[PDB]
């Protein structure tokens, strides 16, 4: 059937007609613009427009296509940048994909799932050690503005090119999806450039719902990304999806709901914000061996104001996630970059999403860092301390100086194991803290020059036998002999 | 003896400074209290008039 | 059966028009012509033979004028021993992928609470195997229990430990209701229940199943589901338990994760149903909607239901209306803290906010009452000395105060213990501490017998003897 | 097409057309009126009725007046003829120098450039200011924000950037005044006529010749309705887009304050029949801003550098307006009142300030390391403020005392006397290059300036001035 526009304003239309409309279907005007029907009132119909409202004219004919709002899926998206609806914006060719998928869908149930056991190598040291991440997990990256969240996510994306290049088994490769809500196109272009400069786009796609783009696209983009990732999840191929920032999506939803004359709630938001984020994040899952064995990891991002996680959106997304990676400005300016607060940051999965070789070191590291955090304040004042307490302070300072990293400079798992071994067994206590930043680098080059076999063995066996232990100890001794530092 | 005299003087100054900080924080607390009341009430009213 | 026509659709709210014979409130309506089953629960009568209903599943795909059929009764859930060993939805449909529920009976989830004349029973003591709980906040066998805490404090782990330590030993049946929790948690719980014999699934050559035994029933309304489902799934599980209480007369165990989600669901739709919001966005019908639930959970002269509710406390604010209202509905309370969990003291129970009606000298003897009150006095004394220690230092404290601080730290570390389900976090094995051992150990520590023993020794130790063994080991390793 | 006014509510007018409606954003002229009242369509309401926002005062309108549809949105002239000339939101010049004889006119409303038509090449600017050159380097071809309350020095900082950049630019420039004082507008006009940025010449026959000018001016000030404040930035953006599209030349755009633009929406949406958001702001607070900012962007054709002063009401940075604006900026500069009370000017908080052009792949590693060491020092000093206020400096150790000394010294050293402040400060201006700043910071951090006093770093620029002042202070 067809209908006619009755009212138009602020990217929203009120129609008269189309009595056979499905709630949530696409609608087409007589000028190419599209819309989505949400409020099926009695007299009129409330449509949200996918673009500017200058085209609609209060009398224009309108037609229903019968399609529920859907997006394309497949490997045709890899290497491409697309909008919320799958339309490309890279400017190079169309999207070669035949199979589509509905945006809003029912998450998978309790039975076709399994526990999280495989890790998702983030490339960082503090995350992969103290706040591990699994495949099928939903871990939040929450912080303030300009603290290193997008950087964490982009390093997670970049670390995968070595793992993917050194195989042709799709069951082991990890594909990636970056959803940019509210960002400006300059930032998205910078991210695309940073990924292309490192050949990290042949396994990624991007979904850009920027600020100039209307509210419905910002509201739909994360669901479009989850739909694109469900192809990997159900096909047996692992994928990780990153949402930057989710809060922007909540703001867009508030805008749409307020312009549809729906009543507000707390902070002018609706009550359906929890349902919005639960709908979105429960689609991340680790499926069973009967459903292929795929996965869809999620790494949402949230920007708090003044570190207030007592707010309305942070509280919800904290209560519906399997972890937290807090980021602070005090730690960011003190010198700790990434600025991960290892106290508040947790991971309910934990060691199950960690390699044994990393377990052996990270347990001791977490214990030592707890003790160091406990006595750090007392130590600053300056009072006589026992040798054991001083040793604790020295080891905590060493480990804190170890977990620092440059931007876009991730590392393999075996190298993290080796470095944290050097840090835990006491080969950094006498050394000057400020010197460690090169002890790391040189040591890495050394074990990539003359000790590739240790790395291959750790990569294959994924553990530290006594033989590899002794070999690594001998390598560290040779390295300290060949080199000299301030202590 | 000099140590104890200086200790008494320092405690005096610290108590005075604490009183000053208490005054400032009391002002801020009352401001935030009024803001909370106004914000909650405006939320309720805006939800009541959008019916 | 009547016949109606959908008139409008706003999120999870659906208006329906009948030509005659309006259905009563709380009745169930079935939409015809939809992809999957879609049930609506009547909520309001508006006028002109129009009603306003709440959808259990997503309204995506609904059409105006689409047809609706009244069932003549509210959402009827199946009941019996056939629900045992089996998972069920809010509308009674199974989601375990094992076959349909061959129940010979159905109960309406909406019922009236037992009257005042149906009195309770004696405050029977419940032994959980947890120390701080059995000591300072004893749980009643026939009363409601609350586990208050924010996010990341150990509510789910504590419920799982209670299941391992109670449900297996319980001779009656048991029920679990997942009200807006994570689905991963449900999968883990189902697998652990199949492992420890609480569920006994036996596949057959003819493709059927056999859940003989399996003294447990599961109901799930998780976050993926919309409002209307999260709200009514608790009533579903409560009716499933009320069947065993009333007819069978067996003692029943009910576990709810989290109850707060049920209240949140109402808020998500209240403004769509034309209600004015309350103080902080919650609905007006908060206390009543929660009390109509809670009063159905109570012991009678036919059976007993022991409930254990985990209450999310957002932003660690106990002044929020939902937990504030829930506090009055509970016999035993257990408040978990973050400041304690930061010290690695798990379970992170605050013994100064946890209370219990049972902690009285007539129910538990004075050896228990005085011990608990002395522990609480000691901990409050240690809490009052915190500022003096922070400003001046330990040098200023007298030897009495130093003894107090030492004993309080030892008590804090001693109330901790490792659970069997937390092996996958700590690696240490689990313990089951009976109550007399706890009372003996607390009396011993408060009397001053163990002042010589080091503070570190009292960590994740089931009993004082274990503490002695750990101290011996630490002293031997010292030389 | 003719139409009738049916309803008037302050700065909103509901009009009724009979035959055919005008689209949204179209301009409408009221005929029975003294001035040239222009109305911008915003909504459609049925019954062939339209809702509009007025670009001028509605005092004198009548229910029944006649309205004429122009068939297109507001049109602002463009070219090198707008240079050296003031122009209000509707393009009408208010310079009292004649009309604008420009050939082409652009619409106020244009779609932003696409994703493919972007070029994020990193460059730097020479502002001459120590704090921004060190800790928040400004990006050539990017957006820059100056956040602050009232009385912290945004306007003075923008004027300093004008004197230190625009005069040494060569290319073109634009200034948009969105709800600022008319006084400072006249002051800027005369300062520009002085410095040669505007080269006005009066011909014998009363005409004028602005040939040689390098700066346009657009002013919608406080003495204007909200509709004439929520459409001025768009006028300036059209004027600058003409340059960086057809001309293909770099341009500098200065906006004072952008927040006023959102404020106008706040005092309009209530009349347009919209439900308010958290703090009375609009539900359209983000799209109305993103549609303005995304038009500002360097592309493959040209580049727009932008310097926006963002008001912060009640010194609350959690307000929705600055919170939304933070996401659109490439560089940031957060001014503070706590630092201005200490007499430090510019009152920049170097910790809340940040930038994207600070990485070592853009600036060197010596610059990056100096900046990060300074930030660490100032954070370590901030962490001791409570214990210093309660107890005192005596409780601190010697390392902490050295830290406090160097932090106070580097705070006072990041204070520059500008040239435009000479009228209320007296001391002459001090342009400062970047390597001198870096050397001075390195020396202060090492410990090569602990012997000097603390008040010797106040308003001195480089270090030679600091040592000379310490010498003179020894007496
Ligand atoms: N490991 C790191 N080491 C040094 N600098 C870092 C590191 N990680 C991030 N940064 C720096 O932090 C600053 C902000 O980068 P980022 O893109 O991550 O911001 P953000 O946290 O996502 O907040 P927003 O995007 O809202 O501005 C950059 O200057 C970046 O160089
Ligand atoms: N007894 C415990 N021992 C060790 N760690 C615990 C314990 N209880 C909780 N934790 C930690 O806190 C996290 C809380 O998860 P959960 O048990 O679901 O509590 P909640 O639902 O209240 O957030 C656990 O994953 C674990 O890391
Ligand atoms: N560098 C400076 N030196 C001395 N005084 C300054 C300086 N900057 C600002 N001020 C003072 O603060 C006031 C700020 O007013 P203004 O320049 O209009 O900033 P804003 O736009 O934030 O209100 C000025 O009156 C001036 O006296
Ligand atoms: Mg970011
Ligand atoms: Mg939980
Ligand atoms: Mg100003």
């Amino acid at each position: 059937e067809v209908g006619r526009v009755v009212s138009v304003g602020d990217g929203i239309a009120r129609l008269f007609g189309l009595e056979g409309v499905q709630a949530g279907e696409l609608v087409e005007f007589q000028n190419g613009m599209t819309g989505m029907a949400l409020n099926l009132e009695t007299d009129n119909v409330g449509v949200v427009i996918f673009g500017d409202d200058r085209s609609v004219l209060e009398g224009d004919s309108v037609k229903r296509t019968g399609r529920i709002v859907d997006v394309p899926i497949g490997p045709g998206l890899l290497g491409r940048v697309v909008d919320a609806l799958g339309n490309p914006i890279d400017g190079k060719g169309p999207i070669p994909a035949k199979e589509r998928r509905r945006v809003e869908l029912k998450a998978p149930g309790i039975i076709p799932r399994k526990s999280v056991h495989e890790p998702m190598m983030t490339g960082l040291k503090c995350v992969d050690a103290l706040v591990p991440v699994g495949r099928g997990q939903r871990e939040l990256i929450i912080g303030d503005r300009q603290t290193g969240k997008t950087a964490v996510a982009v390093d997670a994306i970049i670390n995968q090119k070595e793992i993917n290049d050194s195989t042709d088994d799709e069951s082991k490769k990890l594909y990636c999806i970056y959803v940019a809500v509210g960002q400006k196109r300059s930032t998205v272009a910078q991210i695309v450039k940073a990924l292309e400069q490192r050949d990290a786009m042949k396994y990624t796609t991007v979904v850009a719902a920027t600020a100039s783009e209307a509210a419905p696209l910002q509201f739909l983009a994360p669901y479009s990304g989850c739909a694109m990732g469900e192809w990997f999840r159900d096909s047996g191929r692992h994928c990780v999806i990153i949402y930057d920032d989710l809060s922007k999506q909540a703001t867009a939803y508030r805008q749409m709901s307020l312009l549809l004359r729906r009543p507000p709630g707390r902070e002018a938001y609706p009550g359906d914000v929890f349902y919005l984020h639960s709908r979105l994040l429960e689609r991340a899952a680790k499926m069973g061996d009967k459903s292929g064995g795929g996965s869809l990891t999620a790494l949402p991002v949230i920007e708090t104001q003044a570190g207030d996680v007592s707010a309305y959106i942070p509280t919800n997304v904290i209560s519906i996630t399997d972890g937290q990676i807090f980021l602070e400005t005090e730690l960011f300016y003190k010198g700790i970059r990434p600025a991960i607060n290892v106290g508040l940051s947790v991971s309910r999965v934990g060691s199950a999403a960690q390699v044994k070789a990393m377990k052996q070191v990270a347990g001791t590291m977490k214990l030592e860092l707890a003790q160091y955090r406990e006595v750090a304040a007392f130590a600053q004042f300056g009072s006589d301390l026992d040798a054991s307490t001083r040793q604790l302070l020295t080891r905590g300072t060493a480990l804190t100086e170890l977990l620092k990293q440059r931007q876009y400079s991730p590392m393999k798992n075996s190298v993290q194991v080796c470095v944290l071994y050097c840090g835990v067994k006491g080969y950094l206590d006498p050394l000057d803290p400020k010197e460690i930043s090169r002890f790391e680098s040189l040591f890495i080059d050394y074990i990539n020059a003359n000790h590739q076999d240790i790395l291959k063995t750790i990569e294959t066996e994924k553990e530290l036998s006594e033989k590899t232990e002794a070999k690594l100890r001998a390598a560290v001794d040779e390295f300290v002999a060949m080199n000299e530092f301030k202590k | 003896a000099s140590e104890q005299s200086a200790r008494m003087s320092a405690m005096d100054n610290a108590s005075t400074n604490a009183g000053e900080m208490i005054s400032s924080l009391t002002l801020r607390y009352n401001r935030a209290r009024q803001a909370k009341i106004t914000t909650e009430l405006v939320e309720i009213i805006s939800g009541a008039n959008a019916l | 059966t009547n016949h109606g026509r959908i008139t409008q659709v706003i999120g999870a709210v659906v208006d329906v028009h009948f030509d005659e014979q309006l259905p009563p409130i709380l009745n169930s309506l079935e939409v015809q012509g939809h992809t999957n089953r879609l049930v609506l629960e009547v909520a309001q009568h508006l006028g002109e033979n129009t009603v306003r209903t709440i959808a259990m599943d997503a309204t995506e795909g609904l059409v105006r004028g689409q047809k609706v059929v009244d069932t003549g009764a509210p959402i009827q859930v199946p009941v019996g021993v056939e629900t045992l060993g089996r998972i069920m939805n809010v509308i009674g449909e199974p989601v375990d992928e094992c076959g349909p529920v061959p129940a010979k009976k159905t109960y309406s989830i909406h019922r009236a609470a037992p009257l005042f004349a149906d009195q309770s029973t004696e405050p029977g003591l419940l032994q959980t195997g947890i120390k701080v709980v059995d000591l300072l906040a004893p749980y009643a066998k026939g009363g409601k229990i609350g586990l208050f805490g924010g996010a990341g404090v150990g509510k789910t782990v504590l419920i799982m430990e209670l299941i391992n330590n109670v449900a297996n030993k319980h001779g009656g049946f048991s029920v679990f209701a997942g009200v807006g929790e994570r689905t991963r948690e449900g999968n883990d719980l189902y697998h652990e229940m199949m492992t420890t014999g609480v569920i006994k699934r036996k596949k057959l050559e003819d493709g059927k199943f056999d859940f003989t035994g399996s003294k447990a029933a599961l109901v799930y309304g998780q976050m993926n589901e919309p409002p209307g489902a999260r709200a009514r799934v608790a009533l579903t599980a409560l009716s499933v338990a009320e069947y065993f209480r009333d007819e069978q007369g067996q003692d029943v165990l009910l576990f709810i994760d989290n109850i707060y989600r049920f209240t949140q669901a109402g808020s998500e739709v209240s403004a769509l149903l034309g209600r004015i919001p309350s103080a902080v966005g919650y609905q007006p019908t908060l206390a009543t909607d929660l009390g109509q639930l809670q009063e159905r959970i109570t012991t009678t002269k036919k059976g007993s239901i022991t409930s254990v509710q985990a209450v999310y406390v957002p932003a660690d604010d106990l002044t929020d209306p939902a937990p504030a209202t829930t506090f009055a509905h509970l016999d035993a309370t257990t408040v978990l803290s973050r400041q304690i969990a930061e010290l690695g003291i798990y379970p992170a129970v605050d013994p100064l906010d946890s209370t219990s009606r049972m902690l009285a000298p007539e129910i538990v003897g004075q050896e228990h009452y005085d011990t608990a009150r002395a522990t609480q006095k000691l901990l409050q004394d240690y809490k009052s000395l915190q500022d003096i220690i922070a400003i001046l230092g330990m040098d200023e404290l007298s030897e009495e105060d130093k003894l107090v601080v030492s004993r309080a730290r030892k008590i804090q570390r001693f109330l901790s213990q490792p659970f069997t389900v937390a092996e996958v976090f700590t690696g240490k094995p689990g313990r089951f501490v009976e109550l007399p051992e706890t009372i003996k150990s607390a009396q011993t520590i408060l009397r001053g017998e163990c002042d010589d023993l080091p503070e570190m020794a009292f960590y994740m130790c089931g009993g004082l003897e274990e503490v002695r063994s750990k101290a011996v080991k630490m002293a031997q390793e010292a030389a």
